[PDB]
RNA sequence: AGGGUAGCGGAGAAAUUCCAAUCGAACCUGGAGAUAGCUGGUUCUCUCCGAAAUAGCUUUAGGGCUAGCCUCAAGUGAUGAUUAUUGGAGGUAGAGCACUGUUUGGACGAGGGGCCCCUCGGGUACCGAAUUCAGACAAACUCCGAAUGCCAAUUAAUU
RNA sequence: GACUGGGGCGGUCGCCUCCUAAAAGGUAACGGAGGCGCUCAAAGGUUCCCUCAGAAUGGUUGGAAAUCAUUCAUAGAGUGUAAAGGCAUAAGGGAGCUUGACUGCGAGACCUACAAGUCGAGCAGGGUCGAAAGACGGACUUAGUGAUCCGGUGGUUCCGCA
RNA sequence: UCUGGUGACUAUAGCAAGGAGGUCACACCUGUUCCCAUGCCGAACACAGAAGUUAAGGUCUUUAGCGACGAUGGUAGCCAACUUACGUUCCGCUAGAGUAGAACGUUGCCAGGC
């Protein structure tokens, strides 16, 4: 997820852009 | 038929080699040298054959070497097949002999006994043969 | 006979086409490869920049000019287009 | 003799046998000029040019498609080819043992095993590795390394 | 179902590395050797620091196997993983801090029939390490994979049969 | 070109051995109060000092024992051509490796002391 609320995820079986504010976020 | 010279492989399977020239490969060891001169290579049972000629021909203890060893193996595969299908199965082991190596040597007897044990050698293999002093080399830096 | 019964070994379409691909005495575009490779079988020089496969390529222009550096591992280095 | 059963069927003491001389499912017409990556056949002269039998993918290998290789008409415009000269990447032939691994005979000492003496040691054929002298082997070993070919030249001659 | 040294049974069908491969590349065979259908929140990034296996000898654990101890030791070690290539300023081994395993792009080159693949300086946004220059768009390199159609989940400067 | 710092050059530089010198270089060196730092350790790194010394490191001289370089000559191989089917031969290009000879105890640039 993010807190930017939306989701990306490049995982399968963390301070950084998200492309909504131009900041860099948890997600998550 | 009988394979007692062989080694730890490392392969078991190998492209030949078949021979085309070469000189060299002077006396060192002994005396008394056999030259091969000319069109074939070998298998170690005919090797083991003339070394019991050259030992038994020769009381007196007196020395010999084989200067060579095959390293190599030589392929023959099952009876009355169709070709085709993968490399076969080891049947012997191989010395290839250029015209110019020397198999085998001698010291410790005189010059006859030496040739005679020699000629004995000689028909028992393919190869056409010469015989040899140790006088020179062709260097001895 | 046939069949009977062995591997098949043998996976024998493998192939990515390597080597050089520029020479000496050859103008030479930005951005251009000179010589893929792997490890450093070449190192580079001036001018140049290395890739995640140890590919080599010319940051500017210029003319090609490979070298010897310590009697074993050559260098690449483009020097300047009069 | 007179009658019946009719084919996605009938009858069959059963053999896949008979069903108008034919039966692993009759016969005629119509769909129908069915389909065929298969064979076979394709009609009048000259002139100019001129191949291929390969790569890849293909429920594909005797077929197909694309790229190759040809032809024609435009366009480009000396860019192409051969040679000379310089430079250059790789590591074959060959040679070699410096790594890998194989090998022969020496030197061997580091030292052991028993049979035996001692009884703390002597150990008297075989040996590992220790260190080395010399001689050899290799597509999947290389301290090395040719000829040829390959790539470019604000280079030159021919075409 | 195709290959198929008649066909059948057997064996294989994709991808990575080598050799055969003829000193560029490419180059087949039911030719010869090995693997892969993953793993990591650190084994990534970055700033600092360091250099191993083996050998000799003395010493508890005495295959001189365990840690020690110096000396010799040009890489014979180790390199997440299969082999070739590569590495000692390190690409290996440890410590600090973080998480570039970012966004939008991309001239220009390779490769190739196509579809696909590969590499990429450089611009801008906004950041981590570092004093600063500078470095960072995953892992020393390459394999770790699957068109399209269809269905699903989330979002939205879209359309929505007056 | 005496010393020192930093650059370039295929180890012809090196490696082994021995001789000589230091308070102007540098080093050993005294110590750990502070900077800071060692996975144990001021050994290392680092900071503060300059008690002693040329022993070591490092510098200079000489050695060709080891390693790297290394021709010339001729050999193997091979491009082209003629014969030939001969584990081919003859002729014309080219030209290894190994090896002997010999070379080798570095060479130059910039600054600053001198
Ligand atoms: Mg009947
Ligand atoms: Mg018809
Ligand atoms: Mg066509
Ligand atoms: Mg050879
Ligand atoms: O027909
Ligand atoms: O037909
Ligand atoms: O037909």
């Amino acid at each position: 997820a993010c807190t930017e609320c939306g989701d990306r995820n490049y995982i399968t079986t963390m301070k950084k852009f998200c492309s909504r504010e131009n900041k860099q976020t948890l997600h998550r | 038929m009988l394979l007692p010279k062989r080694v730890k492989y490392r392969r078991q399977h190998r492209p030949k080699t078949t021979g085309r020239s070469k000189g060299g490969n002077y006396v060192t060891f002994g005396e008394f040298g056999l030259q091969a001169t000319t069109t074939s290579w070998i298998t170690s049972r005919q090797i083991e054959s003339a070394r019991i000629a050259m030992t038994r021909y020769m009381k007196r203890g007196g020395k010999v070497w084989i200067k060579i060893f095959p390293h190599t193996p030589y392929t023959k595969k099952p009876l009355e097949v169709r070709m085709g299908a993968g490399k076969g199965a080891v049947e012997g082991w191989i010395a290839v002999v250029k015209p110019g190596r020397i198999l085998f040597e001698v010291a410790g007897v005189s010059e006859e006994v030496a040739r005679e044990a020699l000629r004995l050698a000689s028909h028992k293999l393919p190869v056409k043969t010469k015989f040899v002093k140790r006088e020179e080399l062709g260097g001895e830096t | 006979k046939k069949g009977v019964s062995s591997t098949k070994n043998g996976r024998d379409s493998e192939s990515k086409r390597l080597g050089a691909k520029r020479a000496d005495g050859q103008f030479v575009t930005g951005g251009s490869i000179l010589y893929r490779q792997r490890g450093t079988k070449i190192y580079p020089g001036e001018n140049v920049g290395r890739g995640g496969d140890d590919t080599l390529f010319a940051k500017i222009d210029g003319v090609v000019k490979f070298e010897r550096k310590g009697r074993d591992k050559k260098q690449v280095s483009v020097y300047a287009v009069a």
